[PDB]
RNA sequence: GCAGAGGUUCUAGCUACACCCUCUAUAAAAAACUAAGGACCACACGA
DNA sequence: CTCTGAATCTCTTCCTCGTGTGGTCAGGACG
DNA sequence: CGTCCGAAGAGATTCAGAG
């Protein structure tokens, strides 16, 4: 009883079951505001029925709180008004059920819904890493008046724009406005109301409301927008812009510190990540909370206007396909002759079949993206110009809304050679892709390999939250506990390189950390960065235009406080964008961030110089 | 030619494959196994009787009387199948064994007997299987999973690379009993052979074989090759045989006959050894140095004094040979060891073995399987012969010896259950061979590795159990007990016979709650094989290897229906065409091929035999002639994909399917779609939950028939006949005169089973699809069942799709659905929920089930009757009272909170002895009005078929049909007939009627005294009341709707009518999904499921159009005609001119809604077929079609696709799932949720939860959940006052939890303490 | 319960943390006060 | 020739929450 | 009416052959 998972110090002392909770299934809702969430009624009622109890009493409408019981039971509308008050500034946590990383368990302001479902902002839901496959969210309601400030301090949405990981947004559209967005920062050959001159983005607005003008056809627009190179002053800048009508009109949104060249380009996953990125960076975090909102809310409509759509037809095989396959399968009987002549040996041809079948399904994927991406040819007032092609698959792979190109290449081009469970790859590929009818012996090849994905995946779990356990058990003891300790000692910080490429810059890794040292220029004696400043972009940058190469860099090992890190050795909290305050504890937010990508994380000479130098 | 149903609708198969074999009796599996369980097996193989004879010689020790069984009889059932259910006993029959006691000579055993006693005595009450497949246990529906478990026999494992750290692999030799104790034999790193028993501490190889009473000079001659050494003068040259040359370097010269072959030191070239075999020359000379690298094989005795000059298994010195040499010992005989060939593995045991004669070894043996137990020669004795040569203890099955023959090579098929010497060390020369790489190891994966035990064989053994328990029990009982004093009855107590099958049905890891969620999960459960269980492996324990799919799975377990969680392919489901074998394995029919031409003729093939043989594939093209078109085929030859010429492929996949279960065969274009989402919609299939209105798939495999039908969720033509007459309630067959028995025949009444508690609280709904008149064939489907429409198994409904994201509602996997599918009911299912109240014998009197409840509402009271039990077909509301049970001096059981709905029942159950109450007595007195209404129904339907028999030979006779007609036409007795070829058939019809009459009478009397008798109750409960609340559950935002093929989703908003996108025609699309689920979930038959059901729904809506207004029949034949011929060498090819106009004009009008395609599971239509359905009705061929904004009204661009894709409701409705509490009751640890949904209870804020808190700067918030909102018995109770209050300040405290922690430690004896 | 006693009610209601009222031998005039026994194991499913 | 590193023999864990189903001892006379 | 009747990883445990 005393010791493990059944035991009760793991059982009830570490994870104490709690009142005012309550779960169920979640729904999307996305017209909530991503600091506030979708309530059920009959759930908020149950959950805040003391709050509901005293504020009975205190209007009076209950004489006794036996009678206030029985109102609550009856549900009379005068119960549900006061629920209304109770509701509006008592944030209420929202728990997925794997609570791999902080961010798992945010506060959102609850709103009071007909259904039966909890609505989370669909922003956010990247962010719990769950979806709507029936999850379910334990929802609590924080209490005190240090508990309520605490959530709307700290746990709301708001301020955890960046995962504590990474300083990036946690936030990131993930899949429907971000589509909707590609669609709308796309640009067409030849289009109605291309090579208009527009007012302002307005204009723009109602030029595609009119359907005078298609969203991606491009015009010649004027843009204000304002710069922010003033510290603390915004100046505008009026300039003709050749740019799309989706492009113009989404620049409404955005708000007027952001630079215009962000939204010119194509606007996909990782350039909208960038781009909230910029506005967190530039603009204090409530503009870039309510353009997110705006983001997702135009992203949304868009995409419904937009009418994307999968299908057969949008499926493309390249006509190219069966001419390689045959002339793969030639290859593969001749390697065969070669065998039963004896010239090369059952490992050698097993070798020299799996590389000829290699190459075969790089080529036919190389023509399938080729007769996909760019495919479509558009007449553009005279000869016909080939553009990059709007087939939906390719702009959910291009977005990268949902699936990279290796899903697309599996869905139309050949799936390719799937290793059978052991590890070793089966000498005949899948030649046959899901849009056309595989073979049984294909499906059951493809089958070995996905029963394997899956018992690993639940092995992955497993293991990574034993990983993340451990992780919290050895660093749960660490707090920030001194502003400074002054230690000269640290790390030192060059980007790492294997010879091929540059894996990691260095503008990452120092990025967000207080220098060990004086940084000095490469010219002798200019010190570019004195001894103890913290890297904000600004000196990341400025230290890349020098090209300092090497920084020694504070770390948390070379701290000398006991029991404790030095708040400049550890550098940004990654979260708020600026130095940790004191009393965080970073032991746990880095054992959650090294624990939660477990999961995606897999369980199972000449000296070539790329440039001169 | 079509079945009746068949010609009522007829499904368009797109299937270019013909099928030669039809699919098997899905439920076979389970049927034929429990009844060859119970079948009187007059062999005594394979049954209850071979039980019986096994453990009934009962030959009394010292005793001289025996016991022997003799015939075993199953008594009739006490309750039927939905007595059972209602009643909540066990549907079981009780076990009449005949047994005969004889008593032999005093102290006489070759004497005769003197006497007899032979009497049939009850042993037990084995659960009877229904004829659904199911076991009734406890009133509810159970189904015994088969168990795959490792087949009984030997077994080689390499464990090879973590064992040793060093890359040696150390082979290990499983022995596996079906019964008795584990034999292992497993190599050292330094090739020590160790032999394990019951995964003991690891004992030297050598202590079993002189357990085997063999000597050390045996021991070498079984293990080793002796080579000859010859004392000569030329330094002791020796004979010697040139092949044992080959292999190795020679280290001496090799001369015969003065002719140096090959030098000293010379490594032997194969030139070398061919001369040395074309010399044949006996003797090779061998220098001194040679002869003494070696080791002695046998024992030594010197002539002078018979002393043994070397020991055996001893290394021979040079002082060794010469005192061998003076002692005069010319023939010398040693072990041959070749460390490529030979190793001396057997040898460096003998010199690790310690115990050197049998009394040692089993010394040891005795030592350590009991330690701490003195050894004693006869303990120990018979402690070995109980290990391993018993035949009570060990038991290898016939499945066991054929195994281990085979493994083995034996040519005989079957030896003996108990281990033999030869066995033992054949199974050490394997492990040896194996060690020098001679075979291969057996592989665990493999599935003719991996038997499967079904129902009967797991009940076989566990009745087994339980006779040697009364073994025991009567063994100890006759040897003490008075000769011919008391009776076998009186010597064999039932007791524990029928606790062991009772405890092994109703509670075990194999015997699992039936789901009846779904007809097709019904299916899938009974015919699921398990590896969990006795006798194998666990969630931990089971590897990776066991869970991943071994090619030899193809044809016998689906590879695509593995259920998801912590069980991934521990759990599987058996493929639609195996059937187990005799000896347990399974086997997939195959077509033999005789040269070139797939002969019709189907053979069904084991995992072993599936090796040897290649067998082509499934989408093998033939040319009617049975001749492979293309002339090399893709085959599978030995587990490997390869093209063969076609006289070499000898067979060929019987159907396309056979690779899927049940589950997945009815996914439709699952060959398109991957293996992950259709393994996850094949999940979803069972989950599904029977809608108001069974809507038949618009698009489908085509298995759904076989499903339906297999299930016993509908009723089956047993007799083909006429509807006679039908109701909801029941239907009356009369059968025809052909299929009518001779005598008391000509009637089949099934009473269809109305609304009743599934087992996943649902409701089993029987629906009549026929009316009065129609020609009902044999087979034929009377009533469909849940989820059965005209005999089509009907999961969920057909519902208009269109693939867009609107607003972001259907954002990651969500689903949009318009009000108007909530309007027509589309998704609304029924749930029956059984409230029980049990009245109980408490203290200070007991609990009043009668309406005495003070300090009630009278609005509560009004809803109850005079005795408290709530009318039948009163809604009630959760928290509203039903029952009037009283605390002795508010016990009452009320309606739980968020439930709803019309009782649709009262089972009130009085104990025997407990008076009814005046409800009861009432509810009694319906039961007996309705039995004796029912019981007078089945005299009046079977007196109706007796008269028209009666009347048809009446008028034979000679005498007239009215006078007869104006006597009872029954009773045409009194009046004399003349003799004829049926008057005696006529006489006996009336004599057993008159018989029948008082027969009947007494059966009513019986029926209605069977509910009249208290029923037996559990003891101290007076009376418990059973009251059925159903509920109309709706589609429900939140609530979990899926498609066949995977895409899960939750529904997001109920979206006005209106609101909902609108193609040009004004229909709105019902259901708008996340195209984005389809890239990554590469799930892209969803995508061809709705093109073809947009295309079915445009024949369809051609159909209805034709309806809707007056066509000609010749129109419309020809239409639908062109419908079902659409080219591309369809298997069906179907010629409506059959068919009459009213069996045409019924078929459109079940064509109006649309038309059902049979698309198979690989062999289903191609693209260009759907294609070219699409362009038959006025849709566009692309499958895209302009859609408009509901909202704005404004055209999408990018023509969307829509079309119909059947969608299911999952049982996990919003209602279930959706909790909360702000106070509750509290455990005993004092946290104050208790947990769960049942109890009123929180959710668990768990150590990722804290952690999560934690990281953040949350303080206040962790410190409030861990102590004022968990347990603190003052901090609880003073935060509540507080918020009522208006104030939200915390008192800290301290967590009760860690006051319990503090004691519980302190109790263990650790002074742990709070210092300040 | 000012102490003793009785108490409207809105289960039970000087302790559970409790609390208040009127009254002088024993119950009857009055409003404001407050949370209940659930242990373990298997199966299945959902995330 | 008495301790090398090395083979061996027990000990501990192996996510994280829901939701449903079920089944259950010690230990019977006894004055 | 009481009232007695796999797996894997790691730390002890031998143990041992070698300088
Ligand atoms: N718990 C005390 C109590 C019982 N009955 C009561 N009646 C009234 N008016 N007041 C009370 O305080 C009490
Ligand atoms: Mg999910």
């Amino acid at each position: 009883m005393i010791k493990g998972k059944q035991g009760r110090f793991r059982q009830n002392l570490l994870g104490k079951r709690v009142d005012y909770s309550g779960r169920s299934v979640i729904t999307v809702g996305p017209y909530l505001r991503l600091h506030q969430c979708g309530l059920p009624k009959k759930m908020a009622l149950e959950l805040f029925k003391p709050f509901i109890y005293g504020k009975l009493e205190l209007r009076g409408l209950a004489t006794t709180i036996k009678a206030a019981k029985k109102m609550v039971e009856r549900e009379e509308a005068v119960v549900w008004d006061i629920l209304d008050e109770v509701i509006r500034e008592h944030p209420v946590l929202l728990n997925r059920a794997p609570t791999l990383h902080r961010l798992g368990i945010q506060a959102f302001e609850p709103v009071l819904i007909e259904g039966k479902a909890i609505q989370l902002h669909p922003l956010v839901c990247a962010a719990y890493n769950a979806d709507f496959d029936g999850d379910q969210m334990a929802v609590h309601v924080p209490l005190t008046l240090e508990a309520q400030l605490e959530a709307r301090a700290l746990m709301m949405s708001t301020n955890n724009i960046l995962s504590p990981a990474n300083g990036e947004p946690i936030i990131v559209p993930s899949q429907d406005v971000v589509l909707g967005l590609y669609y709308m920062t796309r640009d067409c050959v030849n289009a109605k109301g291309e090579g208009m001159v527009l007012t302002g983005p307005k204009e723009a607005e109602r030029l595609y409301r009119s359907g005078l003008a298609s969203l991606h056809a491009r015009v010649k627009v004027r843009i204000t927008e304002y710069e922010k190179d003033a510290n603390g002053e915004l100046v505008a800048k009026t300039s003709l812009k050749d740019t799309t009508v989706g492009r113009a009109i989404l620049w409404m949104i955005v708000p007027k510190g952001l630079p215009y060249s962000i939204v010119n380009q194509a606007l996909g996953k990782k350039a909208i990540s960038k781009m909230l990125n910029t506005c967190y960076r530039i603009l204090g975090l409530k503009p870039t909370v309510i353009f997110a909102d705006q983001i997702m809310y135009t992203g949304f409509a868009y995409a419904a206007r937009s009418g994307a759509s999968v299908g057969i037809d949008d499926m493309v095989i390249p006509e190219k396909k069966h001419e390689i396959i045959s002339e793969a399968e030639a290859e593969v009987a001749e390697i065969q002759e070669q065998f039963q002549s004896g010239l090369v040996t059952a490992g050698e041809r097993y070798n020299k079949v799996i590389d000829i079948w290699a190459a075969a399904n790089d080529r036919v994927s190389k023509a399938m993206m080729d007769n996909l991406q760019t495919e479509t040819v558009i007449n553009r007032d005279g000869q016909e110009e080939k553009q990059v092609s709007f087939n939906s698959i390719y702009m959910m792979a291009d977005s990268g809304a949902r699936g990279s190109a290796a899903q697309i290449r599996q869905l139309a081009g050949m799936r390719g050679l799937m290793a059978k469970p052991d590890g070793s790859i089966i000498e005949t590929p899948i030649t046959a892709n899901f849009r056309e009818g595989l073979n049984v012996l294909q499906y059951f090849i493809s089958t070995h390999g996905a029963r394997k994905g899956l018992a690993d995946t639940a092995l992955k779990t497993a293991n990574s939250g034993y990983l993340t356990r451990r992780l919290v058990d050895v660093a749960q003891d660490l707090v920030v506990t001194e502003d400074d300790c002054g230690t000269h000692e640290g790390i030192m910080m060059t980007p790492v390189i294997e010879g091929g490429d540059v894996k990691e810059p260095l503008r990452d890794r120092v990025l967000g950390r207080v220098t060990a040292e004086d940084v000095l220029k490469p010219g002798t004696a200019d010190i570019l960065v004195p001894r103890n400043t913290l890297l904000h972009e600004q000196w990341c940058d400025l230290l890349e235009e020098n090209s300092v190469d090497a920084v020694k860099v504070r770390s948390v090992v070379s701290c000398d406080t006991d029991f404790g890190v030095c708040a400049h050795c550890y550098g940004r909290d990654l979260a708020r964008g600026h130095i940790i305050n004191k009393g965080e504890a970073i032991g746990v937010i880095a054992a959650q961030s090294i624990g939660e990508p477990g999961t995606q994380l897999t369980m199972r000479s000449s000296i070539q110089v790329k440039n001169k130098g | 030619v079509y079945s009746y149903t068949e010609k009522k609708r007829i499904r368009k198969d797109f299937g270019k494959r013909p099928q030669v074999l039809d699919v098997p009796y899905l439920l076979s599996i389970q049927l034929d196994s429990f009844q060859k369980f119970i079948e009187q097996d007059p062999e005594g193989q394979y049954g209850l009787e071979a039980a019986f004879r096994s453990v009934f010689p009962i030959q009394s020790y010292s005793g001289n009387s025996e016991l022997q069984y003799v015939s075993y009889r199953l008594g009739e059932p006490v309750f039927d199948v939905q007595e059972c259910q209602i009643r909540g006993v066990t549907y079981s029959a009780p076990l009449r064994v005949k047994l005969r006691l004889v008593i032999y000579e005093r102290e006489a055993p070759e004497g005769t007997v003197k006497d007899i006693k032979e009497q049939e005595v009850y042993m037990g009450e084995i659960p009877l299987m229904t004829d659904n497949g199911t076991f009734v246990i406890n009133g509810t529906e159970r189904v015994i999973v088969s168990q795959l478990h490792r087949s009984p026999g030997v077994f080689f494992d390499s464990d090879k690379g973590k064992t040793h750290s060093s890359g040696k692999v150390l082979y290990n030799a499983r022995i596996i009993p079906y019964r008795g104790s584990w034999l292992d034999f497993e190599f050292d790193p330094k090739d020590n052979l160790f032999v394990r028993i019951d995964r003991r501490r690891k004992l030297p190889a050598t202590i079993i074989l002189r357990a085997l009473n063999y000597t050390t000079e045996q021991i070498l001659d079984l293990f080793f090759e002796k080579v000859i050494f010859e004392i000569r003068d030329n330094k002791l040259q020796m004979e010697l045989v040139p092949e044992r040359l080959r292999g190795e370097t020679a280290s001496f010269d090799i001369e015969a006959n003065g002719k140096v072959y090959v030098e000293k030191g010379r490594r032997i070239t194969a030139r070398h050894i061919r001369q040395l075999e074309k010399d044949d020359v006996k003797l090779i000379e061998v220098p001194v140095e040679y002869i003494a690298g070696k080791v002695v094989a046998k024992d030594y005795i010197d002539e002078s004094t018979g002393e043994l000059i070397c020991a055996a298994n001893m290394e021979l010195s040079l002082d060794l040979l010469a005192k061998l040499s003076q002692s005069g010992h010319k023939r010398i005989e040693t072990l041959f060891t070749n460390d490529l060939d030979h190793g001396p593995y057997i040898s460096e045991t003998l010199r690790v073995d310690p115990t050197n004669d049998r009394l040692s070894a089993l010394v040891e043996i005795y030592r350590m399987m009991r330690p701490g137990e003195p050894p004693t020669r006869e303990a120990a004795e018979s402690l070995f012969e109980n290990l391993f040569f018993s035949e009570d203890r060990y038991d290898l099955s016939a499945v066991g010896r054929m195994k281990f023959n085979r493994s083995l090579l034996r040519e005989e098929i079957e030896g003996s259950g108990i281990l033999s010497k030869d066995d033992i060390i054949d199974v050490m020369k394997k492990l040896i061979d194996i060690r020098n790489g001679k075979g291969e190891v057996d592989d665990i994966d493999h599935l003719g590795n991996r038997r499967i035990r079904s129902v009967g064989e797991m009940a076989e053994n566990q009745f087994r159990v339980g006779l040697v328990r009364v073994e025991r029990a009567v063994k100890e009982r006759l040897s003490l007990g008075d000769l011919d004093t008391l009776m076998p009855q009186d010597m064999i107590n039932a007791k524990p016979i029928s606790a062991a099958v009772k405890e092994f049905f109703g509670s075990s890891q194999l015997s699992q709650f039936m789901d009846q969620n779904n007809p097709l999960s019904e299916i899938t459960h009974k015919r699921r094989i398990s590896a969990l269980g006795p006798g194998g492996l666990t969630r931990e324990r089971a590897g990776f290897e066991v869970r991943d799919v071994h090619p030899t799975h193809y044809g016998r377990v689906c590879p695509i229906e593995t259920p998801e969680g912590p069980n991934i392919g521990l759990i599987n489901s058996l493929s639609v065409y195996a059937q187990t074998n005799e000896y347990g394995f399974l086997e997939t029919p195959y077509r033999k091929v005789t040269d070139g031409v797939v002969t019709d003729e189907i053979h069904y093939l084991s995992a072993i035999e599936e090796g040897n043989y290649v067998i082509a594939q499934a989408n093998s093209n033939l040319d009617e002639e049975g001749h492979f078109v293309e002339d090399l085929v893709t085959c599978r030859s030995k587990g490997e994909s390869s093209l063969f010429s076609r006289d070499q492929v000898d067979y060929m996949d019987v159907s396309t399917q056979q690779v899927v279960s049940v589950g997945a065969s009815l996914i439709p274009f699952l060959e398109h779609d991957d293996a992950n989402r259709a393994l996850m919609g094949a999940n979803m299939q069972r989950q599904a939950v029977p809608t108001l209105r069974a809507d038949k798939p618009l698009v489908g495999t085509g298995m759904e028939r076989a499903v339906a039908v297999d299930s016993g969720v509908t009723a089956v033509a047993k007799r083909g006949g006429v509807v006679q007459y039908v109701d909801a309630s029941r239907i009356v067959i009369k059968v025809n005169e052909d299929e009518m028995y001779p005598g008391e025949a000509g009637i089949d009444i099934y009473n269809l089973t109305k609304y009743t508690r599934s087992n996943q609280n649902t409701c089993i709904n029987q629906m009549p699809c026929v009316s009065l008149g129609e020609p009902v064939e044999r087979g034929d489907v009377l009533a469909d069942g849940p989820s059965t429409d005209l005999g089509e198994l009907a999961l969920g409904q057909n519902m208009r799709v269109a693939f867009m994201p609107w607003n972001g509602y259907n954002f990651e996997d969500s689903i949009l659905v318009s009000e108007r599918v909530v309007q027509e009911d589309r998704f609304t299912t029924i749930h029956i929920q059984e409230l029980a109240c049990v009245s109980r014998d408490t203290k200070l009197g007991p609990e009043e089930i009668t309406a005495d409840i003070p300090n009630v509402g009278e609005a509560a009271l009004s809803k109850l009757d005079e005795s408290g039990i709530v009318y039948i077909g009163a809604e009630v509301t959760g928290g509203d009272i039903l029952v009037g049970k009283v605390t002795p001096k508010d016990s009452s059981l009320r309606v739980p909170n968020g439930v709803s709905g019309t009782v649709i029942d009262v089972q009130v159950f009085t104990r025997d002895g407990v008076e009814k109450d005046k409800r009861a007595l009432e509810i009694e007195e319906m039961q007996l009005k309705q039995a004796k209404k029912d019981l007078s129904e089945e005299l009046q339907i079977l007196e109706a078929g007796l008269f028209s028999r009666i009347r048809a030979v009446l008028v034979a006779g000679g005498v007239e049909a009215e006078k007869l007609d104006k006597l009872p036409r029954d009773r045409w007795l009194e009046l004399g007939l003349t003799d004829e070829e049926k008057q005696n058939q006529l006489e006996q019809l009336a004599e057993q009627y008159d018989e029948l009459k008082h027969e009947f009478e007494k059966k009513l009397e019986a029926k209605r005294r069977k509910i009249t008798q208290g029923d037996d109750l559990a003891p101290g409960v007076l009376k418990i009341v059973k009251v059925y609340l159903a509920v109309k559950r709706r589609i429900q935002p939140g609530d979990k709707m899926a498609g066949r093929h995977g895409n899960k989703g939750v529904i997001s908003k109920i979206n006005p009518i209106e609101d909902m996108p609108y193609d040009e025609n004004g229909t709105p699309v019902d259901i708008v999904l996340n195209p984005l689920g389809v890239p990554s979930r590469m799930n892209i038959g969803q995508i061809l499921e709705t093109h073809l059901g947009m295309a079915a729904k445009g024949i369809g809506d051609k159909i209805n159009a034709m309806l809707k207004q007056q066509q000609e029949v010749a129109k419309l034949r020809e239409f639908i005609q062109r419908a079902y011929d659409l080219g591309a060498d369809v298997r069906q090819k179907v010629d409506l001119s059959t068919f009459s106009d009213e069996e045409v004009m019924r078929l459109a009008e079940n064509l109006r809604k649309g038309m059902p395609i049979a698309t198979p599971v690989f062999d289903g239509a191609k693209e260009a077929e759907i294609k070219e359905l699409l362009k038959l009705g006025d849709l566009p061929t692309s499958g895209q079609i302009r859609l408009y904004d509901g909202r704005t009204g404004e055209q999408f661009e990018r023509p969307v696709t829509v079309g119909y894709m059947y969608m299911l409701k999952l049982n996990h409705l919003v209602d279930d799932k959706m909790h909360a509490r702000s106070t509750g009751s509290y455990s005993l640890v004092t946290q104050q949720p208790l947990g769960g949904k049942a109890q009123f209870g929180g959710q668990r804020f768990g150590e990722m939860e804290v952690w999560a808190l934690e990281a953040y700067g949350a303080a206040y918030t962790l410190q409030e959940m861990l102590t004022v909102k968990s347990d603190d018995v003052n901090g609880r109770t003073k935060m509540y006052k507080n918020i009522v209050d208006g104030n939200h300040q915390m008192e800290p405290g301290m967590p009760e939890s860690f006051n319990v922690l503090l004691k519980e430690i302190r109790s263990l004896g650790i002074n742990i303490e709070l210092e300040d």
